[PDB]
């Protein structure tokens, strides 16, 4: 359809739209329009892509300012989602308005997911790919082969085609997902990676994910690129505290200090190698260190530094190197007895949490290494291998993870902690001493996001309470607000359960994983369940270990053997290639009606971004409240920190981190209205947190099945399963949660 | 192609419609 | 109120009768019945038990498709042990089929079912069948889940390349697979996959499966069949029936072969010709010029008689008019007559009663 806003015109990409959905549309205007933030909480039932992407799409193409759009979700499957809804919503306006406007967006991935090259591409991890990319493209072949044509060093068909043509010219205008963008370059034999990377600039909406907005690492150069007055839009944003943490964490073990000084000596003696037969370089970098440049100005633009920049870039120290890690020797020597210093804080025999300052006074006072050097030292290393050409760095890789720690730990002072224990795994015969630096405040790492763009959009499906991420993310918003989905009649029946047929009570605390009772009424409960579940059921459990123990346990009493015989079942397994495939079969099973279940982990990799509708899911089962490991320094450490500075009691902010991932996995069921499932929460502390649920899962949930049983939660699933497969009524849904042209503009004159 | 379908959403659509053929049975017969 | 409750519910029952359209059906059918009998078959949520319950619907499905689709014919399927087993040939005899379920009824359902293996037979069932019949499949499923040995989807493609249609009747609840045979099937129509919720609402599912299904716009396959009409002849003394081969008194005279049959309607064991009994083919004339509904009349307007037009039944004064009108003639009806008028007789009366 068209309709009107305000002043907007806006096409639908449907002849019909939910009530939701143009309440969403309008909310997201007024809060564009009235400039601030927002945080917006939709049903997971209701189209949220579309309606984004329509509002922001004709928003930018009506009003003068033409701003862009930069779209984040939280990982690589959920940029194809939106890519996909894009190009639909594109090809529609493209019907309607009789010609292709100008428009251009692209998703954005690392070298891994867009790398063609037939000998690279065959990597298992992507550090060693962009290794490869990098030899191959940094410039250092071609300028050989230049002088030279004779040297054997090879070039990438696909990265040097791209110079024949203008960037302009890289794509032709319109939407391109990563399927169709892989497509095209592969006919024409050109680098996606380097495609993407070179028309951000271009792009009307830009999709990429939060690692690429939030980790200074892989940010700096992206974000440089995008304008300052786009929208921004964080799509399921629930879980973006934790992207936040892990950017500015580091963990260092005792391999890793061994695999450091044999770095560190090899770097001497390559240094002395250079320094016989051609010591010009070394001259030539030094000269210009003293001049006051940095990596900037020195690295030109198709090479990058070897160590990435760890630190936002507003807390980089903008003087000259200080002098004592100038030349190659000292510098070499600064690093190896800060390495030695590391080591001998290794040997502690309990565990010690100290602050970066007092951590900086004993390295001063053991060593004689001042704060402000170890801030350059991540910077120093970059150019120390960029002038020493280094063409195999595989020596050198563990000494990034030193200057990652450097230039850390000498940058922040409030909001960190350093951890150091005897035990990584208390479950040892020998100790394994780890050192981990942990970011407590989540908002360091958004601080500049929220500060460089003017209007940003907080939208996703389960969060909630909604008041906590402005305290927990130091952020106001114009508006906050969770619709209730006007489902006719009801959908989804979210029920919790507290205990078994035989009335025990049943749990997943840690402590009792191993217990013949609650181990038995689980199964039983996965095993009644199997039975009248006619095509999916997803199980979802607190934690990995958790799940292999109870798996194990119901492989002797014998209950996988009664699961087996009505549905396959799937694991989730460490390996994401062998998950992958198991959600493949998963799929498999449950479209041709031999019925399948799969069982995974609340905070795995299925649980951040997979959905579940449909015959995929037509039952969620939770086993037990997915709490994380509460006898853990660094969330001790979180808690404590968040107690003090935002006033959050340790309870609340735990009971709310397992409730944000309970609701998570609740709400990947439904797609549309037509769509239905059971939603039972299987513990008996479940019970008290229905004030905790989202507003639409919670006004779902009845005073009765607050506590029920596990065959008076069957009954009424076999209840709900019969009366879900039944013609609706249009009538009942004709105007009232599904709504054509003329319902629209009935209630836009109501409300006027 | 495949993937498109799947992420759509089937409850916005038009509603299926019908195409069934009619037939108006004319009646005159000569007599026997 | 509660007197007027039920008159608003009875506007709202005749609101769906009230749209009623000359479709083209298909009278000439072919059905095939599948039924499943597996473990899941052993519930007692249909008392005594699912398998008893769906024999004995399934024979009262057999004696009512050949009462009102004399010139069809109807073959039935099962599925044990993760297999298809046969039990009743494609034939015109419905005595033939109930025996056959009869029989059914005493073996213990036991296995898994396949959908695939049950599809398969089916089709190969309707191979030799004209191709002005319409190829149906109504398969009764009662379990959640399908062990196939082969790609069921490659099956559905094939079912919708030979033209066959689907309906299926489930248990429990909307299993995936059948919803999309269902669909793919009945070119993109949803209504064919029903899930009862009780006793009462089964029977009525098994009711509404004997009318025939109105034909696509796009699916021509008209042509004029060959038929014949015998006459019975009574003889004295017993004569071999060309059949069965069996001494019977009379039977009717085939008009191209002069060979004898048993009982009608069949196709000649000669010559290959369909006989058939006029009767057989005016048992459909109502499907084919249905009775428009009749609407009842507001009291605001004046009344013609003060008695029903067909059975002199005196309309009770009472709220809501006891009257309903043909709009053809414009004689009113009596609630109970318009009950009659459209589902055992097919003529309205008034209409016969008016000169031209
Ligand atoms: S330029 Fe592109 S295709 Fe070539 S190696 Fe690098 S990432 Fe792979
Ligand atoms: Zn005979
Ligand atoms: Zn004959
Ligand atoms: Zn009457
Ligand atoms: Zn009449």
């Amino acid at each position: 359809m068209k309709f009107y806003i305000d002043d907007l015109p806006v096409l639908f990409p449907y002849p019909k739209i939910y009530p939701e959905q143009y309440n969403y549309m309008c909310d997201i205007k007024k809060t564009l329009d009235v400039g601030g933030n927002s945080i917006l909480e939709m049903p997971s039932g209701t189209g949220k892509t579309v309606s984004l992407l329509s509002l922001t799409i004709a928003y930018q193409m009506h009003y003068p300012e033409h701003r862009k759009i930069i779209y984040c979700s939280r990982t690589m499957s959920e940029i194809e989602k939106a890519l996909v809804e894009l190009e639909n919503l594109m090809d529609y306006r493209t019907k309607e308005l009789g010609y292709q406007e100008d428009f251009r967006g692209l998703g954005l991935t690392s070298r891994k997911n867009l790398c063609l090259h037939p000998e690279v591409s065959k990597e298992r991890k992507g550090t060693v790919v962009d290794e490869k990319c990098r030899r191959m493209t940094n410039g250092q072949a071609k300028r050989k082969l230049e002088e030279d044509p004779e040297a054997n060093v090879e070039l990438c068909e696909y990265h040097e085609n791209l110079y024949n043509i203008e960037v302009e010219d890289y794509l032709p205008k319109g939407v391109f997902s990563f399927e169709k963008l892989l497509k095209y370059c592969e006919e024409k034999t050109l680098c996606p990676y380097f495609i993407v990377r070179r028309m951000i600039s271009l792009c009307n909406i830009i999709i990429y994910s939060y690692h690429y907005l939030l980790d200074p690492k892989i940010a700096e150069r992206v974000s440089n690129e995008v304008s300052k007055d786009s929208i921004v839009i964080f799509d399921e944003a629930h879980n973006i505290d934790n992207v936040c943490i892990e950017s500015l964490s580091l963990d260092l073990t005792t391999d890793a200090l061994r695999r450091a000084t044999r770095g560190a000596n090899a770097l001497d003696e390559r240094i002395s190698e250079v320094r016989k037969v051609d010591s010009q370089k070394l001259q030539d970098e030094y000269e210009k260190l003293v001049q006051g440049l940095h990596s900037a100005d020195i690295l030109t633009d198709q090479e990058e530094p070897f160590v990435e920049t760890p630190v936002l870039p507003q807390d980089l120290l903008t003087e000259a190197i200080p002098g004592n890690i100038r030349r190659a020797e000292h510098f070499v020597s600064f690093l190896k007895r800060l390495i030695e210093y590391l080591k001998t804080r290794m040997k502690v025999l309990h565990v010690i949490s100290e602050t970066p300052k007092s951590f900086l006074q004993h390295l001063k006072q053991l060593t004689f290494i001042e704060r402000k050097p170890l801030r350059f030292c991540s910077e120093r290393l970059s150019l120390l291998v960029r002038t020493l050409e280094v063409t195999e760095v595989e020596d050198f890789t563990a000494l990034k993870d030193i200057a990652t720690f450097a230039t850390l730990i000498s940058t922040y002072e409030e909001g960190f902690l350093l951890i150091i224990e005897p035990y990584e795994i208390e479950n040892a015969a020998v100790p394994n001493p780890i050192m981990r630096f942990t970011c407590l405040d989540a908002s360091i790492a958004i601080k500049p996001v929220f500060e460089r763009f003017s209007s940003v959009i907080i939208t996703s499906g389960t969060i909630s309470p909604l008041d906590m991420y402005p305290r927990m993310l130091n952020f106001k918003t114009v508006l906050q607000k969770s619709y209730a989905m006007t489902l006719a009649k009801k959908s989804f029946l979210p029920m919790i359960i507290t205990k078994g047929s035989d009335q025990v009570a049943i749990s997943s605390r840690f402590e009792i994983r191993n217990d013949p009772s609650i181990v038995r009424n689980y199964g039983s409960m996965l095993v009644e369940f199997a039975k009248i579940t006619p095509d999916g059921m997803v199980v979802f459990f607190p934690s990995y270990l958790y799940m292999e123990s109870i798996v194990s346990m119901w492989q002797t009493m014998g209950i996988l053997d009664e699961v087996w015989k009505h549905k396959l079942i799937l694991v989730e397994t460490p390996d994401a290639q062998e998950t992958s495939l198991a959600l493949e079969t998963y799929r498999k099973a449950c479209s041709n009606g031999r019925g399948a279940i799969l069982l995974s982990v609340a905070r795995g990799k299925v649980s951040e971004g997979i959905d579940f509708d449909h015959q995929y899911g037509r039952t969620v089962l939770m086993i037990g409240i997915p709490f994380q490991y509460t006898e853990s320094r660094i969330l001790k450490a979180r808690l404590e920190f968040m107690r003090e500075n935002y006033r959050i009691r340790e309870n609340d902010f735990l009971s709310f981190d397992a409730m944000r991932h309970a609701a998570q996995c609740l709400g990947r069921v439904l797609r549309g209205k037509d769509d239905y499932g059971v939603m039972v929460l299987a513990d008996r502390r479940f019970s008290r947190k229905r004030s905790q649920l989202p507003k639409w899962i919670a006004q779902g949930l009845s005073d009765a099945d607050l506590n029920l049983s596990t065959d008076m939660a069957i009954s009424n699933t076999k209840q709900f399963l019969r009366t879900m497969a039944q013609p609706t009524d249009p009538k009942d849904q004709e105007g009232v949660s599904v709504w054509s042209y003329e319902d629209l503009i009935k209630h836009q004159n109501s409300r006027k | 192609n495949d993937e498109r379908n799947e992420l759509k959403i089937d409850d916005l659509n038009e509603s299926y419609k019908t195409n069934y053929a009619i037939i108006h049975l004319k009646r005159n017969a000569h007599e026997k | 109120a509660s007197l007027v409750a039920s008159i608003v519910e009875a506007r709202k029952k005749r609101t769906a009768k009230k749209n009623i359209t000359p479709y083209q059906r298909g009278i000439i059918r072919s059905l095939i019945l599948t039924l499943d009998c597996s473990e899941a078959m052993l519930e007692k949520d249909l008392r005594p038990n699912r398998h008893a319950m769906i024999i004995q619907y399934a024979i009262d499905f057999v004696h009512e498709f050949f009462d009102q689709n004399p010139i069809s014919q109807m073959g039935i399927i099962i599925m044990r042990n993760g297999l298809a087993q046969l039990v009743s040939q494609v034939s015109g005899n419905p005595q033939d089929h109930i025996d056959a379920l009869k029989s059914i009824r005493k073996q213990e359902p036991k296995g898994n079912p396949s959908l695939q293996n049950a599809l398969e037979m089916a089709r190969g069932l309707l191979l030799p069948v004209p191709a002005h019949c319409t190829r149906e499949v109504l398969i009764v499923f009662g379990s959640l889940s399908t062990t196939d040995p082969g790609d069921i989807h490659q099956t559905i493609d094939s079912l919708v390349s030979e033209k066959i249609r689907v309906k299926v009747l489930g248990l429990s609840a909307q299993v995936a697979i059948c919803k999309e045979l269902c669909k793919a099937t009945n070119y993109g129509d949803e209504s064919f996959y029903k899930i009862l919720l009780d006793e009462t609402h089964l029977k009525e599912l098994f009711n509404e499966a004997v009318t025939p299904l109105p034909v696509n716009k796009i699916n021509k396959g008209f042509t004029l069949v060959k038929m014949g009409f015998p006459t019975r002849i009574f003889e004295d003394t017993p004569t071999f029936c060309s059949c069965h081969s069996k001494l019977v008194y009379g039977g009717y005279f085939c008009p191209n072969c002069h060979s004898k049959v048993c009982s009608l309607p069949t196709v000649c064991p000669c010559c290959d010709l369909m006989l058939i009994l006029s009767t057989h083919l005016a048992r459909s004339y109502h499907h084919l010029m249905p009775l428009k509904t009749f609407a009842e009349v507001p009291t605001t307007e004046k009344f013609r008689s003060e008695d029903c037009f067909s059975c002199q039944s005196r309309f009770p004064i009472l709220l809501t008019s006891s009257r309903y009108r043909c709009e053809d003639c414009k004689q009113e009806f009596c609630v109970d007559c318009d009950v009659f008028i459209h589902e055992i007789l097919h003529n309205c009366p008034g209409c016969e009663s008016k000169p031209v």
